[PDB]
């Protein structure tokens, strides 16, 4: 919704005369693109941390290049089953993804 | 005459407020003005002047 | 995060050698029948 | 997990805010890590 | 078992949102001028003694929540990024706290500044919302008194404790013109001419629409402020008679004061009032709302009650947490038989489950955390996780057997 | 089992999942709210007790046969405004709960005075929480509250609400009207009334 | 009514009141000299033509008493569009000709 | 050719594009909007200029 | 004060262009896909596909 509220306001930009500065005293859009940013920060921590705690215990590049290759497929395989029958496709699900991680 | 006198006395009108929307900078009080009200009983309908 | 790791620090250590772990195919399989 | 779909009203699909993905990432972890994994164990190992 | 039940349960943790808002409320009018001064002391505090936090203040005079008016007023606060405020002294956990302390500490206005509960509304945590309904068809004053009786009696119970306050209460003195119909009809003025001269000259009037440089806009007539500020400005309004006489109000009017409520509420087509309360520094809803029920039952006749945007409806943890694991426990030892045969394995786990739990409540007490809808999914994750710790040594022993 | 079939099923569930992340950009919530439909009427310059009876009660007395529904609350104000919020079950079609409300208002429409009837009445979906507030401020040759509040509506408020899924735009101000400020002394002098 | 009158007293009233219609792409006008106007609200290809029908009406019901009592009683109509006929059945005369 | 070849009226005769409308092939439809709130004549002239 | 839009021909976003390359894009990913299922490594994936 908010991606197109700006898009509608973007075309009014040039037909303004003197002293019409559009500000953002209240906004909930940058908080959301941070909830996505923190679930990219997390996961990458997990991918690296798993990649390491496999070199500890069962050391070898060619032994860790398997349980770490298997992990993205199940993650993006998750936001894929979100569409069908009558379920979702949102966030608090990208959040709920970090426990599924 | 009866009908016209009914809506002329059983009326719920809309009068404004003391110290309204655009004020004289220095106003201290604000109060909504009540003009006429809707008659509540059979007796008040009896006293409607024709 | 607390819900997992707090509920994990037990589950890991306290549920590998202690009580109802190996008290499972032993203490509550038979010991009776 | 999934029987959490028999939830309430305003705290409604918040327990469907998963148990489903935790089943998805679980059933995907039981299917993708079933079909694959053994697959990428025979190829290059040792 | 004695780890929670001791715990207050988190509904959903109220976050700092990078952005919060304040509120302003004034007594019995109390005009736009009287309020702007108060909104100036607020749109000053943020910009003067909180430069390193406040990005911008958006002061709006004549807004508030529950309704518009020359009495309310709010301001939206933008915050400087997130990394620009490190410590707890730096963000909306304490910013609102020393703000509430700095505002309401002094000055003749009700000011708060609250938090966005990370959602639209209904369901704080331990809070309630009571509705007091006129049932037998009493009066407004024969209801506000039952509201008074249940707010002065509920106020003599801080022994079990509750924090109760009403909404947009007031009941401001109103001015009542009394048009003498017999004096007006004999004097020679139309009753319809009087009400328009009082309506259009005091509250304004919508006449028609006009075109302004392309688009169509309204035409209002209200009269200059100078002649509508006070009760004495009523007298010098002259209405044309049938003869052609400029007859003023006075000679058929009766200037009387008297009270009246500016904000009337109704619940389901019945005169009703809130009332918006709490719980107690101890008990929560289940008792805090329950004792309130018969407190209203010991009130005058024709007074009933309902609960709205907090009375759920039927949800939360309670009445959703036991039936949660009920149809979970039936399935939890189910497939602990599929390849595990009889009731020999169904207790290998199923009772491993409270190994996971023990540390979860410990780390949500020795930390200060609370039972929420993620830790109550952590109570779901770890229990499933235990099916690779425990039941994945049972199908190593049963596989060895 | 051979692996190349599997390292191909893993190629799917990856571009079938990368196709579902193409719901860019992704919303924050979960529609957790029991859906609310609001009816907002405004009697200009009217008191609280008047709008309570002549506007508010008329609408409530006419709310019969609305599908589902939980409850309804009122806000008959002194400013001469009232809004009735009809709350429904969490999961009801907010598009059908929209039109049931309107088609009971259309039964009480000619019972509302011709002063309030032309003033508006509006039935829309609710949130009571803003997604964005775009402040239009001045930097030079300062126009003024009344001047900007007009232009914010005369040039770009119309472009919003009709756009991508806006419930109701509550603009901060007012667009121009032909304001006529009468003088009772100058009215009485020529034997004239507001009428 | 003329073109510039219906433009302001009828057309602009409806457009000023089109707020909160779900989905939607754009809206065009046709304030004519014949004293007629039709606003065509176009939606996304696949939207429910039954729900896009009623959103439009329930914003017209907000601008209904702002239209003059001359045009108000004359009609106003909200329906689905095609601008292309499926059939035209001409009723002609063969004997004792009646007239247009 | 036979119509517009002679006579004081604009006449065409076209084809049904095998659908309702929008999407001929290589064609466009331009809309010229009054934005700053000019006049009709201060728009028809921009229509004339373009 | 003169802006512009495009209506019933400005698509919206369709045609062949911007729909013909992304057509065979998610076609080419699937076109050599099952040219491996029973055909092993990247030896057959170019037997067709070209």
């Amino acid at each position: 919704t908010a991606a197109a509220i700006r898009a509608e306001l973007a075309k009014m930009e040039p037909f303004f005369p003197s002293g019409l500065k559009i500000v953002y005293p209240y906004d909930t859009t940058p908080f959301v693109k941070i909830s996505i940013h923190e679930v990219v920060k997390t996961l990458v921590e997990a991918i690296i941390l798993v990649f390491l705690v496999m070199y500890l215990f069962l050391q070898n590049f060619r032994a860790t290049l398997i349980p770490t290759i298997a992990v993205p497929v199940v993650l993006l395989g998750t936001f894929a089953v979100l569409a069908a029958f009558g379920f979702s496709i949102n966030t608090l699900t990208m959040f709920g993804m970090v426990l599924a991680i | 005459d009866v009908i016209t006198a009914i809506k002329a006395q059983n009326a719920q009108v809309a009068a404004g407020q003391l110290g309204g929307t655009p004020p004289v900078k220095g106003q201290q009080l604000n109060a909504s003005i009540i003009a006429q009200t809707r008659l509540t009983s059979t007796e008040e309908f009896g006293k409607i002047l024709l | 995060g607390t819900g997992v790791m707090g509920g994990m620090v037990t589950a890991t250590v306290l549920a590998i050698f202690f009580v109802p772990v190996f008290f499972v195919v032993v203490r509550r399989r038979f010991s009776r029948k | 997990f999934v029987p959490m779909a028999f939830f309430g009203g305003s705290t409604g699909a918040i327990y469907r805010q998963f148990s489903i993905t935790i089943v998805s990432a679980m059933a995907l972890s039981v299917l993708v890590a079933l079909i694959l994994t053994p697959a990428l164990c025979a190829t290059m190992l040792k | 078992a004695y780890l929670f039940v001791r715990l207050p349960s988190s509904f959903l943790p109220d976050e700092d949102q990078g952005v919060f808002m304040t509120m302003v409320q004034l007594p019995a009018g109390a005009t736009q001028e009287r309020t702007q001064k108060v909104l100036n002391e607020v749109t000053h505090y943020y910009l003067t003694k909180e430069k390193n936090n406040v990005e911008s203040v958006f002061a709006v005079n004549g807004f508030g929540f529950a309704g518009r008016g020359q009495n309310t007023g709010i301001a939206f606060v933008s915050l400087k990024d997130w990394a620009d405020r490190p410590g707890e002294e730096n963000k909306v956990e304490a910013i609102t706290m020393r703000a509430t302390r700095a505002f309401s500490q002094i000055k003749d206005a009700m000011v708060f500044a609250f938090n966005l509960p990370a959602i639209v509304e209904l369901g704080t945590a331990t809070g309630f919302d009571f509705e007091l309904i006129d049932q037998a068809g009493l009066g407004h004053e024969k209801l506000t008194q039952a509201r008074n009786q249940l707010l002065a009696e509920a106020a003599k119970h801080p022994d079990m404790l509750t924090s109760v306050r009403p909404n947009g209460l007031e009941d401001t003195p109103q001015f009542k013109i009394d048009i003498d119909q017999e004096k007006a009809q004999a004097l020679g003025v139309s009753i319809n001419d009087i009400n328009t001269t009082l309506g259009a000259a005091w509250g304004g009037s919508y006449v028609n629409d006009f075109i302004d440089r392309g688009r169509v806009k309204k035409v209002y007539v209200m009269s200059e402020a100078k002649y509508r500020m006070l009760p004495d400005d009523i007298g010098d309004w002259y209405v044309r008679a049938a003869d052609g006489q400029m007859v003023p109000f006075s000679a058929f009017s009766s200037s009387r004061w008297e009270y009246g409520s500016p904000r009337l509420e109704r619940y389901n087509g019945l005169p009703s009032m809130e009332i918006l309360g709490q719980a107690a520094p101890g008990k929560s809803t289940g008792e805090a709302m329950e004792l309130m029920e018969q407190l209203a039952s010991k009130l005058p006749t024709g007074v009933g009650y309902d609960w709205t945007g907090m009375s759920y409806q039927e949800r939360l943890s309670g009445n959703q947490a036991p039936s949660l694991y009920a149809i979970s426990l039936i399935v939890v030892f189910l497939c602990l038989a599929a390849l595990y045969e009889s009731w020999s394995i169904p207790f290998s786990v199923m009772l491993v489950v409270p190994l996971g739990v023990i540390g979860a409540l410990l780390a949500a007490t020795f930390r200060g955390l609370t039972n929420d809808v993620y830790f109550q999914v952590g109570l779901l994750t770890t229990i499933g996780l235990s099916a690779k710790n425990a039941i994945l040594i049972v199908e190593f022993a049963k596989d060895l057997m | 089992d051979r692996p190349i079939f599997a390292w191909v099923i893993a190629i799917i569930i990856m571009l079938a999942g990368g196709l579902a992340i193409l719901k860019l950009p992704v919303a924050q919530y979960p529609t957790i709210a029991p859906p609310a439909v609001t009816i907002s009427a405004s009697y200009p310059g009217a008191d609280a007790k008047t709008v309570q009876d002549t506007v508010t009660q008329v609408i409530e007395q006419n709310m019969n046969g609305i599908d589902n529904l939980m409850y309804m609350s009122s806000n008959s104000d002194s400013t001469g405004t009232v809004q009735i919020t009809l709350t429904f079950e969490s999961g009801t079609d907010a598009d059908i709960a929209q039109v049931q409300v309107q088609n009971k208002l259309q039964l009480a429409m000619p019972l509302l005075p011709q002063e309030v009837q032309q003033q508006g009445v509006s039935v829309e979906k609710s949130s009571s929480s803003f997604l964005m507030v775009v402040g239009v401020i001045n930097t030079d040759g300062t126009m003024t509250q009344e001047d900007i509040s007009d232009y914010v509506a005369a040039n770009m408020k119309d472009a919003i609400s009709r756009t991508s899924g806006v419930g109701d735009v509550q603009l901060f101000g007012s667009q121009y009207a032909m304001r006529i400020w009468m003088n009772p002394n100058e009215l009485n002098k020529f034997q004239l009334t507001p009428v």
